[PDB]
DNA sequence: TTTATGTACTCGTAGTGTCTGC
DNA sequence: GCAGACACTACGAGTACATA
């Protein structure tokens, strides 16, 4: 009946999506279309930018013939989905430029039916398009890796620098505790091809990032289990987080000098 | 080594014949913990000659920089016991206390066991100093009400309430401004030591200027001693007012400072600006408009105008303490306007006390409104109670 | 989107004590603590914008070289200067085992130490008594109030006053000299009256008349940057006919966009800070400006109520 | 209770033997009471404002206002301070006082006026002692009044006008409460005495209490109680007419202000107004019974008169906006020390 | 936003788009222009009364300086947001230390009505400032200076935003005029300027009601008349003969001739104070005791006024204040 | 020591989470 | 794998300052 029809095959994977990038970013600015449903949002600080995006394949059943704007709110929105059994199939619901969407949290497959609606938002920050360029490298190792050397040096260190030099990456955090030096030689097993550190080389790389930030980008290893990094001398960092049939960039903005 | 150490390192006493002044305190203090023992194995229940007996814990206060640190170390040290230091760097807490020192109440000293006739370097004594840099005050107190080993602390302000259960649990020493004597012979010693020249006249008025803070004058003498080794009577007043130190002031000498008619001159407001009576003011913006309205009525008044009398200035006076009583009103309610406190200090202090400035017809007294206020709230809470139970 | 020129308020930043004008008693001192090496704990107090900090770096600087980088530990307000969080960060700093030349120890730089709570200055006495060997410490505060007792009674106080003209004179000359714009010596005792000796705002006042009008021409200066209104206020009190002082009062500060809270707050200030007339008078002047400000703060801010204030200072100025 | 002011009281407007014409104007009321506005009762006290309250209560509903109960409720304010108010409930009504402490009875009035509005279809909500508020809770109030009132009705009770900001005096009805004449308070005490056992010699007595009383009927059952206690159930027409305490201190404060004018007097002054405001004594019924006892001394001039009571209305402006009353009342001593000196 | 333009107030729909819209402060604007093409951009201090055009100069500044998507590369901080101490040390220490994310520029940092910021937060934003400053530029917009602190003031730029003078204010209503299709009479041209009182929101606010106060917006010009009905201020003329008829007439026929001027069309006794007190302000006083009396007690009765009272008393002590300063003259 | 909001700091506690282990 | 152990973030109550 309504417009807009999106049912999950769980809502777990709704749960999880939401949680992977809720902490970072307050305002969301979700923009539904047939090819898809994308969500690009800016952290408070203005210097992580997160880039949702769930293609149609993630959906049971999916349909939105009009393009929507959904300007929302995470802390409202974990909060909807906080309540609510997991097991459940989600049916996101809306209207033609609504006040509000639909929740479907339908329990089960029968009897209990809930009808939780959260007020929309009006946002009016256009989407941006910031998408790629021609990175430097594009390295590309486990995400258990990356998270674990990541908590490791953020308590060594408020900064991480990630240095990239002839088919080597090196992790560096110089702070009053001490300085990890953490580095990983590039390799592949066919034995386990989940664990490979590829690696491309273009120009040499010296990019230092905040520890909070890469936290956070961290926070969201759950999702994917390989994660992509790819970084510049004159673009913001890429975290290519890959999904189901979607992605979940983290677009993490380098410290200068 | 030297050259490479501060100067009131490298000239701290090394005996108890090197302190400057305060002979009978670190005396006291000396026969205290040199009879110490003798009282626990009397069981602390009499006194001595000193009365040292009945006291198993004594404190130390007095002004910075007099003493009281160097003091405890000598002692300690010439009798042999093992220092054990808690300081502000390190916590004090409830439970860290009592996870601390706790079970060093009574504990042997295992690097006296390995330094060591020591006959008695085999025990703790315990120094909290700076104890006002903190439930650690009734920790401490129940640590001084049982303890087994020697305990003393450092303090600065026995007045403050926090330190008040400290009241009958402990041996008070007060240590004082030294002499100049004393100062004056070990800078002598120091200036000859130091290859600079040093006037007998000028170590008068460092004190004078320094307020007997003994380190604070090695540090000037240092610093002089960096660019101009030669100090004469010459530039003895440059110095002075270069190094003069802006230290706060107690409510009752701030009520005195307030009150006294020369301020209020037409000589001495060259120096003691109104500017400077607003600093004053400042310092304690609690307890002056408390203390002003109680005594500015108790004084002989000697900045009276010709034809005017001592009730006219009196009156004219608590009008303008009355104007006070709104400005603070209005600066403690809803509206919160913290911006009027220059208005409230002069309406509530500069001016009520500049027309009945002059000695004091009896002696400043501490603030009863708030005493008389506490009863009275009391006795309202009462009120309320009889008129709901008979109602 | 250009990289933006460094200001000249941060590309002219001495970086030796050289450098420094003003003070010179306090600038040799300090000349001969960095050739000497035995620096003293010190807490460095002034009015803003005259060399308080800059000092304190470039003494940093001398003193030890290349060790710049991890032997000294510098903190500020945007800092999080706790009692608990940030005496671990100095006892380890103090604590750390670095090798110095045998004259220099490390520097902890507490900038801006008027805005730490107690409890951390009281941590920080037995954090210096106890390591005075290996570190020393170097506060820089607008105010030395704010600094408890003991702090002070181990510190060597380092009093820093307000430039003369002289000194800003030469310094600005300097700086012209090696940036070439044509000047007029009316144009800098402009800026010099308009700095008030606070040599950054200076420095700010040169900038904008030298990008805005490229000459420094003092009708120039005083088209870009207007006379501090202290000295309008200042000159508005102290006038006898009161038509004098409510033409002034309308021109100068209604008609030239000053709120009327800021005009009674600088009259307080001024009148606290004068002196020519009697101090009794300078009382009820005081109450009478205080009553108007209650006024302003009530909520009605008005022309009329600024006249009215005048209008009594008058009255008491006059004797009736 | 053994007390004769609480003992006769009027339950109903018929035995209301005090105004005729405010009584029948009160049975006007009571006539319909489907549309009764928000009432404000204003008077001097000890006229009996709370007794035709509690009568027009009953002749709205019906008999049972009358009785009574007590129910302490918790309110929490900003930090953990804890100042539980109770409150005089009842069915068909509900009594509330801001004895709380005046700084923060804004959260009293907000949450308990918002409480009770959550639906004989309206409860009367008695604020006795209204001219107390603090121009903040009537703020409340305004809204409070005038959103819900189908639901909830207000009978605000006050001894002054003063106080009480427009809005409020514009949304509510004035009823006026003269106090007795001296006949009236001679009838109901005759009244009285004669229900109660005590013997009159002549009724002589009665009309003393009365021009002693000042137009306080409270005050002056207190009185003929006290002195029938006294007089052995037995009044003597040569009974003194005894006075409060406190008008005994502020009788001999004025005696030592009139004769002795030195600042030392002040200082016993300033020790007897402490004293005074230890004594539960609010600051405008001290100040106003300082001056009118000033006022009647017979040594004073028209002119130090004048002084004294100009000075007198400045110093109660200043009680009106200030905090600590004992500094704007040794003010006003200081000043009327200086004006007779 | 909704419907485009057209549904907004005129306040907020004649806001400056560009540094060349921006009328009043000439030389404000022609330095910041130096300043952007030279490429050299202190950090900038903007003072000035409410409605002079400070934060639309700055927002037309950064809209200049980057693309279309100025917030996107501006950290607009305001009153709204929460801008406490831990605020300027996380997001603000955030902001300035790291790197553009969108292109290659420096970050602006613009703090809108910056004066409620806390002692402490100044404090943290003074070292926050000097440490970046390299590529990174704090702008302070401030109506009240005593609010901030003196070392704040000391380390950014000042520019004064003067009052609108007459020409801007004429030129601006000149280009709402034109926009609107609306036609307006010279009179009452004169009398929005001096209704004005040197902000612009209150023309523009006086404009949008006087058009909806005409029954035709079209044909009908909007004389001197319509303003003063619409916008309630009382007519020089009633000023004028009110005080002739309290100069010269006396009580009974200045009481009278008062009450039927306020009960005309509703007048009040505010902004009819005020316009006596530009009236009298425009006398010659031999005696500066007719001033001070006039001053203080016109003050006295403003303050009554505006805590509220009876209209009637204080009229009545509006004529006795006034009779009784001009006879001490004489 | 009452004051009477708003801010900031500090501590303590209660759970909540992942990490080792048998 | 369930259980304990572990240290982490989050939350709540208390204190102290408020113009130079
Ligand atoms: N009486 C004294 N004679 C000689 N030197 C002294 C004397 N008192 C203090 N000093 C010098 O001051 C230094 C430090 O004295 P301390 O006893 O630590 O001061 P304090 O009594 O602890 O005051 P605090 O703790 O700062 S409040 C010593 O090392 C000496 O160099
Ligand atoms: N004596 C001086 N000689 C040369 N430049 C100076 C001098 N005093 C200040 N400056 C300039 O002032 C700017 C920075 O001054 P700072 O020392 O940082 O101000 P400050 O003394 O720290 O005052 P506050 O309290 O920090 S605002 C630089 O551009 C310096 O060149
Ligand atoms: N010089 C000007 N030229 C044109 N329009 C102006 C000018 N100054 C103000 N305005 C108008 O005034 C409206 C609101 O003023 P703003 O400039 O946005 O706020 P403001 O002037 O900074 O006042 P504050 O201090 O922020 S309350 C703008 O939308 C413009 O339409
Ligand atoms: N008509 C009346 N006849 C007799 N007594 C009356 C009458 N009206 C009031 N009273 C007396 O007034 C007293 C109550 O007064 P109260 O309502 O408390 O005054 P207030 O409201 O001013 O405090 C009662 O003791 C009652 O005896
Ligand atoms: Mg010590
Ligand atoms: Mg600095
Ligand atoms: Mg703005």
């Amino acid at each position: 009946a309504s417009m807009l029809e999106a049912k999950f095959e769980e809502a777990s994977l709704f749960k999880r999506i939401i949680d992977g990038f809720k902490d970072c970013v307050q305002l969301v600015n979700f923009q539904c279309k047939e090819d898809g449903i994308i969500a690009q949002a800016v952290d408070d600080s203005r210097v992580l930018l997160v880039s949702l995006e769930i293609g149609v394949e993630a959906f049971q059943e999916y349909r939105c013939d009009h393009p929507v704007t959904l300007g929302m709110d995470l802390t409202s929105l974990s909060k909807i989905l906080r309540c609510g059994n997991n097991t459940d199939t989600l049916t996101l619901i809306a209207d033609n430029t609504p006040d509000s969407i639909i929740l479907l949290f339908e329990d089960t497959k029968k009897d209990r039916i809930a009808e939780y609606s959260l007020k929309l938002m009006d946002i009016d920050a256009d989407f941006l398009k910031i998408e790629e360029l021609q990175y430097d490298s594009t390295l590309s190792l486990p995400s258990s890796e990356f998270s674990k050397i990541v908590r490791d040096l953020s308590q060594l260190s408020d900064s991480i620098n990630i240095m990239i030099t002839k088919e080597t990456i090196k992790f560096v955090a110089d702070g009053d505790i001490g300085s990890g030096s953490v580095i990983i030689k590039p390799f592949v097993d066919m034995e386990h091809p989940e664990t490979s550190i590829k690696l491309e080389m273009d120009q040499p790389v010296d990019l230092t990032f905040g520890a909070k930030y890469l936290l956070d980008i961290i926070k969201g290893s759950s999702l994917s289990d390989r994660v992509g990094i790819r970084l510049s001398s004159e673009a913001p960092a890429l975290f290519q987080f890959d999904l189901k049939s979607g992605f979940l960039q983290f677009f993490l903005a380098p410290k200068f000098n | 080594r030297e050259e490479d150490k501060l100067w009131t390192v490298k000239y701290a006493p090394t005996n108890l014949q090197q302190v400057c002044g305060n002979k009978g305190s670190v005396m006291k203090l000396k026969n205290w913990l040199a009879n110490w023992e003798n009282s626990k194995k009397n069981s602390f229940k009499h006194a001595g000659k000193d009365g040292s007996g009945v006291f198993r814990a004594a404190m130390l206060y007095g002004p910075p920089g007099i003493g009281k640190t160097t003091a405890a170390h000598l002692v300690a040290q010439e009798l042999g016991y093992d220092i054990l230091e808690q300081n502000a760097s390190d916590v004090r807490s409830k439970t860290l206390l009592n996870a601390g020192v706790k079970n060093a109440l009574d504990n042997m000293s295992v690097v006296g066991y390995f330094k060591h006739q020591n006959l008695n370097g085999k025990h703790f004594v315990i120094i909290m100093d700076e104890v006002d840099g903190m439930g650690g005050v009734g920790q401490l107190a129940q640590f001084c009400r049982k303890t087994s080993t020697p305990l003393i602390l450092i303090c600065n302000e026995r007045n403050l309430p926090k330190m008040r259960p400290f009241d009958r649990v402990c041996l008070d020493i007060q240590f004082r401004r030294p002499d100049a004597n004393s100062i004056k012979s070990r800078l002598m010693t120091i200036a000859i030591r130091e290859k600079f020249k040093l006037d007998p006249n000028v170590i008068d008025r460092l004190i004078q200027t320094t307020r007997g803070d003994i380190r604070q004058v090695i540090n000037l003498l240092s610093t002089i001693s960096t660019t101009t080794k030669t100090i004469n009577h010459e530039n003895i007043n440059e110095i002075s007012k270069a190094w003069e130190k802006n230290i706060a002031l107690k409510p009752f000498d701030i009520a005195h400072k307030m009150l006294d008619g020369q301020i209020y001159s037409d000589i001495g407001s060259r120096n003691f600006t109104l500017n400077d009576k607003i600093a004053l003011y400042f310092d304690d913006f609690d307890f002056t408009p408390l203390m002003i309205q109680e005594n500015y009525l108790s004084t002989r008044p000697s900045v009276l105008k010709p034809g005017q009398s001592h009730l006219e200035a009196v009156a004219e006076a608590a009008n303008c303490i009355s104007l006070g009583d709104i400005v603070e009103k209005k600066i403690r309610s809803s509206e919160q306007l913290w911006s009027l406190l220059p208005l409230h200090a002069v309406l509530s202090s500069v001016y009520p006390a500049s027309k009945v400035a002059g000695h004091m017809a009896g002696r400043i007294n501490f603030t009863a409104w708030l005493g008389q206020n506490s009863k009275s709230a009391k006795y309202y809470r009462l009120l309320q109670e009889i008129h709901y139970h008979t109602r | 989107t250009l990289s933006l020129q460094l200001p000249w308020v941060e590309k002219y930043r001495p970086q030796v004590l050289s450098d420094i004008v003003g003070n010179k008693e306090t600038i040799d001192r300090l000349q001969q603590i960095a050739k000497d090496g035995n620096m003293p704990h010190m807490i460095i107090s002034g009015m803003p914008g005259i060399g308080k900090t800059t000092s304190v770096h470039c003494l940093a600087h001398e003193l030890l070289g290349r060790s710049y980088a991890d032997g000294v530990l510098e903190l500020n307000a945007s800092d999080d200067r706790g009692i608990d969080v940030v005496r671990n960060q100095i006892k380890h700093f103090a604590q750390k085992k670095l090798h110095l030349p045998p004259g220099k120890h490390k520097i902890v730089i507490l900038d801006e130490a008027d805005s730490m709570t107690a409890g951390a200055q009281q941590a920080l006495r037995r954090t210096m008594e106890l390591y005075s060997n290996s570190t020393r410490f170097a506060f820089a505060c607008n105010q030395s109030n704010k600094i408890i007792e003991p702090l002070q009674s181990r510190c060597a106080i380092l009093r820093y006053s307000k430039l003369s003209d002289e000194d800003v004179l030469k310094r600005l000359l300097q700086i012209i000299k090696l940036e070439d714009v044509k000047y007029t010596n009316d144009g800098l005792e402009a800026i010099i009256f308009t700095a008030e000796g606070d040599m950054r705002q200076a420095i700010n006042n040169l900038q904008s008349t030298v990008a805005g009008h490229g000459l420094v021409n003092a009708d120039n200066v005083f088209k870009i940057v207007d006379s501090p209104h202290p000295l309008i206020v200042k000159k508005m009190l102290l006038a006898s006919n009161l038509e004098d002082s409510i033409q002034i009062l309308r021109t100068d500060l209604w008609k030239k966009g000053y709120s009327s809270i800021d005009i009674v707050t600088t009259s307080f200030r001024v009148t606290k800070n004068l002196a020519q007339v009697k101090e009794s008078v300078r009382l009820e002047m005081i109450k009478e400006i205080g009553l108007t400000h209650m006024r302003i703060l009530e909520g009605v801010g008005t022309y009329l109520q600024l006249a009215s204030m005048l209008a009594k200072i008058h009255k008491l100025n006059n004797k009736a | 209770m053994s007390l004769w002011v609480d003992k006769y009281r009027p339950k109903s407007l018929n035995a209301l033997s005090h105004n005729e014409e405010l009584t029948n104007f009160l049975k006007s009321l009571s006539d319909q009471p489907r549309d009764l506005p928000h009432l404000l009762l204003y008077g001097p006290n000890g006229t009996g404002k709370k007794t035709r309250c509690m009568a027009l209560l009953e002749s709205i509903f019906g008999p049972g206002v009358y009785r009574l109960k007590i129910d302490v409720r918790q309110f929490v304010t900003a930090s953990n301070r804890k100042l539980e108010l109770n409150v005089v409930s009842s069915p068909y009504h509900l009594e509330i006082t801001p004895s709380d402490m005046g700084n923060n009875d804004r959260i009293v009035i907000q949450e308990l006026l918002k409480e009770v509005a959550q639906m004989h279809r309206y409860k009367c909500v008695i604020i006795n002692e209204a001219n107390s508020l603090t121009k903040d809770a009537q703020a409340a109030l305004r809204r409070t009044m005038e959103k819900y009132s189908k639901n909830i009705r207000l009978i605000m009770v006050c001894d002054s006008m003063s106080p009480i900001i427009a809005p409020i005096k514009s949304r509510c009805l004035l009823i006026r409460c003269p106090a007795p004449s001296d006949s009236e308070i001679s009838t109901i005490l005759s009244d009285v005495v004669t229900n109660e056992r005590i013997q009159l010699e002549t009724k002589d007595i009665l009309k003393r209490i009365a021009q002693a009383s000042n137009g306080n009927l409270r005050v002056s059952l207190l009185m003929l109680e006290s002195m029938a206690l006294n007089n052995e159930l037995a009044l003597k027409s040569s009974s003194p007419i005894i006075k409060p305490d406190w008008i005994i201190v502020i009788h001999k404060l004025t005696r030592k202000i009139v004769k002795e004018r030195s600042v030392n007097s002040l200082i016993e002054c300033r020790a007897v107004l402490y004293d005074l405001l230890a004594h539960c004594i609010p600051a405008n019924i001290i100040l106003k019974e300082l001056t009118f006892s000033l006022l009647d001394v017979e040594t004073l001039n028209t002119t130090n008169k004048s002084s004294i009571i100009e000075y007198s209305s400045v110093f109660d402006e200043r009680l009106s906006l200030g905090n600590k009353a004992i500094f704007h009342l040794e003010g006003f001593i200081a000043k009327v020390m200086c004006c007779l000196d | 936003e909704k419907r485009s333009k057209e549904n907004l107030p005129w306040v907020e729909k004649y806001r400056p788009e560009t540094l060349d819209e921006v009328y009043g402060q000439n030389e404000v604007i022609t330095t910041v222009r130096k300043f952007v093409d030279e490429g050299k951009l202190p950090h900038l201090l903007f003072y000035g009364p409410p409605g002079t055009g400070k934060t639309s100069t700055i927002v037309a500044l950064a809209r200049e300086i980057y693309g279309k998507n100025y917030s996107n590369m501006v950290l607009e901080l305001n009153a709204s947001d929460d801008r406490g101490i831990d605020v300027v040390r996380n997001q603000i220490k955030d902001f300035a230390s790291t790197r553009q994310i969108f292109s290659k520029g420096f970050k602006l940092i613009i703090l809108d009505e910056a004066d409620a910021m806390t002692n402490a937060a100044q404090n943290a934003l003074r070292r926050v400032i000097e440490r970046y400053t390299k590529n990174t530029r704090f702008c302070v917009l401030a109506n009240y200076a005593h609010k901030l602190t003196p070392a704040l003031l000391s380390r950014c730029t000042r520019f004064r935003f003067q009052p609108l003078p007459q020409e801007a204010i004429e030129r601006r209503i000149a280009n709402v005029l034109v926009h609107e299709k609306l036609k307006l009479s010279p009179n009452a041209e004169k009398a929005l300027i001096e209704l004005s009182n040197g902000d612009m929101r209150r023309v523009l606010n006086v404009l949008q009601s006087c058009k909806a106060t005409l029954d035709n917006p079209d044909e009908d010009e909007i004389s001197d008349d319509v303003i003063y009905e619409c916008c309630g201020a009382p007519r020089p003329s009633d000023l004028k003969a009110v005080l002739k008829s309290i100069l010269e007439d006396d009580w009974g026929t200045a009481h009278y001739t008062l009450n039927k001027v306020r009960s005309a069309k509703g007048l009040a006794l505010i902004d009819l104070i005020e316009g006596i007190v530009k009236i009298l302000e425009d006398y010659e006083l031999q005696n500066e005791e007719t001033r001070v009396h006039l001053l203080t007690k016109l003050a006295d009765i403003e303050y009554s006024i505006s805590k509220g009272g009876n209209d009637q008393i204080q009229g009545s002590a509006v004529i006795g204040a006034i009779k009784a300063s001009f006879e001490n003259e004489t």
